[PDB]
RNA sequence: AAAAUG
RNA sequence: GGUGAAAUUCUUGGAUUUAUUGAAGACUAACUACUGCGAAAGCAUUUGCCAAGGACGUUUUCAUUAAUCAAGAACGAAAGUUAGGGGAUCGAAGAUGAUCAGAUACCGUCGUAGUCUUAACCAUAAACUAUGCCGACUAGGGAUCGGGUGGUGUUUUUUUAAUGACCCACUCGGCACCUUACGAGAAAUCAAAGUCUUUGGGUUCUGGGGGGAGUAUGGUCGCAAGGCUGAAACUUAAAGGAAUUG
């Protein structure tokens, strides 16, 4: 049975904190603690460590990412722009 | 045969400025406008201010040494009107008759491809 | 312990002595056990790559950047933090840069960057949620929380302290000439309020 | 009480090596000084003369031409191609409604160093016979054409120096090999390199710039 | 009154009958 | 009831036009309701095409155009007289004049 | 497409689905081709290439990773690697190149 | 430019 | 500078104006149309990639798999909300100058939120063609967009031809238009709003005089603003539509 009808990962904290922090806290608690694909064994066995830190169960392989997702926003556009200036550099 | 300077009429309305420049335009000669010529606030932009203006910025131009000017004419543009003001062609005129040789007339308002959001409100001026 | 970035471990061979250097950088985002980092001025543009400012085009997202040439990075080395390659001027070379605060700083360009941005970045978008969770913050940072207002205090303790009820009394924008045991507030402040519009003026 | 023109002299402006003429005209700066030099005065100054002032036909009457100055040369102001424009005039009687407006746009490094982007026009054109009142293209028709534009402006440049570029700017060879290279997809009357716009310059080659 | 006027008295004088609502209890 | 045929615009097929600004008002107009019209005035006619042939230094000058599009709005062009209120049956006729 | 040419083969030609299966066949000499996931392990990409060189049996590198590699053999589960065995009424070995 | 009420 | 006229404002610390540059964000002029695409909202710089779509052509394939749809879903302009980024412009609020009898309005000058973007909410517009969708048939005509077919066709070169563009004829699909309406309608007008007292092709939704009132209450959704659902008491002989003459 469905638990919780709306905090979910957040039921935790029960009344305390207020209803938008713990929804602020929730989203992010939920991608902190998703399992994530490796891109090296094509496994969904990455998990946090600490913040910043993300290990593959499979290959042991560990990858600096993102406080509470593997990959940021701001990195995937930086590692676009840095393939973009990389290939206008050498062509 | 002969010394060429830039008209650069300014024909806005409630104003016309007559600045010529030299061909480069970072050197000026003798820019006057329709109200350093009438003291009224309202006809800054007429065409007897526009023509008193390019009278007396021609007779400085040969008091210099302009003898020819190519000319240069532009509205407000951007965004405000893009329609040269009334006192553009009675400058131009003066300055034509004013004993400079004219080259080159050409209208240089700034029109834009479609920037900067023109001022009034979606409503407009309401009169 | 204290930060929120993590470190990469990246061992390199020692040209003079046969024997491994261990090195703590800080680790960029994409960075992973495993690679090869290529650190110098013929190293390639590829994130975690260590790069002169000059040889890095313009737009270019580094992090962990000298200050002065050999200082071994000074800027942009918070979790998320980068600094944007602007510009260069090859005659007294040097590099134009936008710092994270906005700031434009010009450097030289023998100034080493890593390619990338730091790794850890979102950290401060989740809320602390608990004063035992801001305890455990700083205590492996230093003793500054919690944070008892001066206004809370005695005249003895604060400039902000005493009075019949809890209220600073003068201007809490202190100046820049103002001495120690004087420096409680908006120090030097060129305004107050809400920041309303934009920053970053001309 | 100052009359800025008694301490003002007067320069000749050189502008080409490859135009038709090397007199375009005058311009007056203030007299060098101790902490003021005439020649560092000078030596930016951008003039924009009519391509039919620089050739003697007004079959260029419109076609705009800037001239940066690069030397100061014993009273004489040595400059070098700049850029190119239309006159507004020009351009907005080519722009006409019924017919399909091409623009195309490339930024292109001379043989030597000079970047630039060259900015071409082209108009869809009625044929002889045609009864339709509009002669529209198809967009992929407007594809091709500016696929086509685009490597003929880029394979005209990259071959030539900017000295090559403007004596083949000069005769409008490129918009014949435009209309060559384009009557197999659509008519297209009006076929102009509408405008050069200088990016980037070389070291300054006062060797180079000695050809006049 | 105009219509739009009229709905936006009717949604101010809704808005103040959900707040004395509110307040009691 | 209604007054125009298709509509006091030019829309079918659309749904929706980018709107463009008027000249002397600055009111936000649709494009395809807005009223256009095209002016190719001389750079000088101002009475002194002659005067400024004399004052030029070019034989046979063939002084140039200004090309403006002016936009108006329907208040703005009724009371410049660009466009004037018709006769019901007069109303269809798209002929210019 | 390859995928296509991949799918006829596993319908009706013979193939091995992993390394040491690939390795065994290319080893024994019945592999006509080697289809390796864009996402291998370098070093396990290497060997198999060394194994192929040896045994001359052609090399293809899909571009997608092992589940797209198990997805277009038509299995549920990742393959880092395919070995065709018999191509069946396929054209896969010569359509290559 | 201003012009409300019966 | 701005206006009808002004003043607020800036200005010999050089304003405005001129030239050369740089930065920023927004936008995508002219071409631009009784033109195109999309379920609608909407969509207008180039190029690349990604999937998608209509129409046409088809002596391909399946063979009734379909039409419309309570409940249920997806999208849904603008404004607004939350949190980052950005914040050039314009600009609810606000401040000011004027006008005025008053003018916290129109007009002038600034200017916050907003305008832009990301991640989510909101679910409303005169969201309009105020015209549900599918199907059949009933006038005359010329244009135009996309595809196709044909020609003793015109023009372009590659060497035979050919596509490309154009012309002529036809055709299918589409945005529309013009004339007349046998027909319809209260009329305005309508090729559908026709094929309706000679009333039945299929089907979904909605309305039942004007107010009270989209109000109260309850429920449900929403962070909120609000969305959806939604009375009654009481009151009233008119309200309303189209057209005619003044
Ligand atoms: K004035
Ligand atoms: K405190
Ligand atoms: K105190
Ligand atoms: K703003
Ligand atoms: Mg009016
Ligand atoms: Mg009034
Ligand atoms: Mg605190
Ligand atoms: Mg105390
Ligand atoms: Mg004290
Ligand atoms: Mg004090
Ligand atoms: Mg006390
Ligand atoms: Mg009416
Ligand atoms: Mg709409
Ligand atoms: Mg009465
Ligand atoms: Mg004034
Ligand atoms: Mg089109
Ligand atoms: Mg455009
Ligand atoms: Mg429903
Ligand atoms: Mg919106
Ligand atoms: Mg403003
Ligand atoms: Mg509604
Ligand atoms: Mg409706
Ligand atoms: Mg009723
Ligand atoms: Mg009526
Ligand atoms: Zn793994
Ligand atoms: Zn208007």
């Amino acid at each position: 049975a469905k638990r919780t009808k709306k905090v979910g990962i957040t039921g935790k904290y029960g009344v305390r904190y207020g209803s938008s922090l713990r929804r602020q806290v929730k989203k992010l608690e939920i991608q902190q603690h998703a399992r994530y694909d490796c891109s090296f064994c094509g496994k969904k066995t990455v998990k946090r460590g600490a913040a910043g830190i993300w290990t593959c169960s499979c290959c042991k392989k560990t990858v600096a990412g993102g406080a509470y997702t593997v990959s940021t926003a701001a990195a995937a556009t930086v590692r676009s722009t840095i393939r973009r200036l990389r290939e206008m550099v050498e062509a | 045969s002969q010394v060429f300077g830039v008209a650069r009429i300014y024909a806005s309305f409630n104003d016309t400025f007559v600045h010529v420049t030299d061909l480069s335009g970072k050197e000026t000669i003798a820019r006057v406008t329709g109200g350093m010529k009438v003291k009224a606030d309202r006809d800054e932009s007429s065409p007897y201010a526009a023509m008193l203006a390019a009278q007396d910025v021609a007779a400085k131009c040969k008091e210099v040494g302009i003898t020819a000017v190519h000319v240069k004419i532009r509205a407000t543009g951007g965004t405000r009107t893009k329609t040269p003001g009334p006192g553009g062609q009675a400058a131009l005129r003066a300055l034509a008759r004013s004993g400079l040789r004219i080259g080159r007339i050409e209208d240089v308002t700034p029109v834009p491809s479609d920037s900067t959001r023109k001022k009034g409100g979606r409503r407009g001026r309401r009169l | 312990s204290g930060r929120g970035a993590p470190l990469a471990k990246v061992v390199f061979r020692d040209p003079y002595k046969y024997r491994l250097r261990e090195e703590i950088f800080i680790a960029n985002e994409g960075v992973h056990t495993g690679q090869f980092i290529y650190a110098g001025k013929k190293a390639s543009l590829n994130v975690g790559n260590v790069l002169p400012l000059g040889s890095v085009p313009e737009g270019t997202i580094v992090s962990n950047v000298e200050e002065k040439p050999g200082d071994r990075g000074a800027l942009a080395r918070a979790s998320g933090n980068y600094v944007i390659i602007i510009g260069h001027n090859p005659d007294e070379n040097k590099t134009r840069v936008r710092l994270p605060s906005g700031a434009k700083k010009v450097i030289s360009s023998d100034a080493r960057g890593v390619i990338g941005v730091i790794a850890g970045g979102g950290r401060v978008d989740k809320p602390l949620l608990k004063a035992g969770r801001a305890f455990h913050k700083y205590r492996l940072k230093r003793n500054s929380w919690p944070k008892t207002r001066g206004v809370a205090m005695n005249p003895v303790d604060h400039p902000h302290g005493g009075g019949n009820h809890q209220h600073i009394g003068k201007a809490s924008t202190i100046s820049r000439g103002a001495v120690s045991g004087q420096k409680a507030g908006l120090i030097a402040a060129r305004r107050t309020g809400l920041l309303r519009g934009s920053q970053k003026t001309q | 009480v100052v009359d800025p023109f008694t301490r003002k002299e007067w320069f000749d402006i050189k502008a080409p090596s490859t135009f038709e003429n090397r007199n375009v005209g005058k311009t007056l700066v203030n007299k060098s000084t101790g902490l003021k030099s005439a020649s560092d005065a000078l030596k930016g100054r951008v003039v924009e003369v009519c391509l039919a002032d620089l050739q003697g036909s007004e079959d260029h009457s419109f076609r705009k031409i800037k001239l940066r100055v690069d030397e100061v040369q014993g009273k004489n102001l040595l400059t070098n191609f700049h850029g190119m424009d239309f006159t507004t005039d020009k351009l907005r009687s080519m722009v006409r409604k019924w017919q399909t407006l091409i623009e195309a746009n490339v930024t292109v490094k001379t043989s030597d160093d000079y970047v630039l982007r060259i900015f071409a026009i082209a108009f869809t054109r009625k044929q002889a016979n045609q009864v339709k009142r509009h002669s529209y293209a198809q967009s992929s028709h407007i594809r091709a054409i500016r696929k086509v534009i685009s490597e003929i402006l880029t394979k005209e440049v990259q071959g030539s120096t900017l000295a090559q570029l403007t004596s083949k700017l000069i005769p409008e060879v490129i918009n014949k090999e435009i209309e060559n290279a384009t009557k197999d997809i659509f008519p297209l009357q009006n076929i102009h390199v509408r405008k050069v716009k200088l990016l980037k310059q070389p070291k300054f080659d006062v060797g180079a710039l000695m050809a006049l | 009154m105009r219509a739009k006027w009229r709905k936006k008295r009717t949604r101010r004088l809704k808005r103040k009958r959900r707040k004395v609502r509110a307040r009691s209890k | 009831p209604k007054k125009r045929a298709s509509n006091g615009r030019n829309k079918k097929g659309r749904g929706h036009v980018k709107p463009v600004r008027c000249v002397n008002c600055s009111k936000s107009i649709p494009k395809d309701k807005a009223i256009k019209r095209m002016a190719i005035r001389n750079i000088v006619e101002a009475a002194a095409v002659r005067d400024l042939s004399e004052a030029s230094v070019y034989p046979e000058y063939a002084l140039p155009k200004t090309y403006n599009k002016l936009h108006y709005c329907v208040s703005c062009a009724i009371h410049a007289r660009i466009v004037r209120v018709r006769s019901r049956e007069d109303r269809k006729n798209r002929a210019p004049p | 497409s390859i995928n296509q040419k991949l799918a006829l083969v596993i319908k009706s030609g013979k193939y091995t689905l992993g390394y040491k299966s690939t390795v065994k066949s290319l080893r024994q000499g019945k592999s006509k081709l080697i289809i390796i996931a864009a996402n291998t392990p370098v070093l396990r990409k290497s060997e198999l290439e060394y194994y192929a060189m040896l045994s001359k049996t052609k090399v293809y590198y899909f571009q997608g990773g092992n589940n797209e590699l198990g997805t277009a053999v038509g299995k549920l589960f990742r393959v880092g690697v395919v070995s065709i065995l018999e191509a069946g009424d396929s054209d896969i070995l010569t359509t290559l190149a």
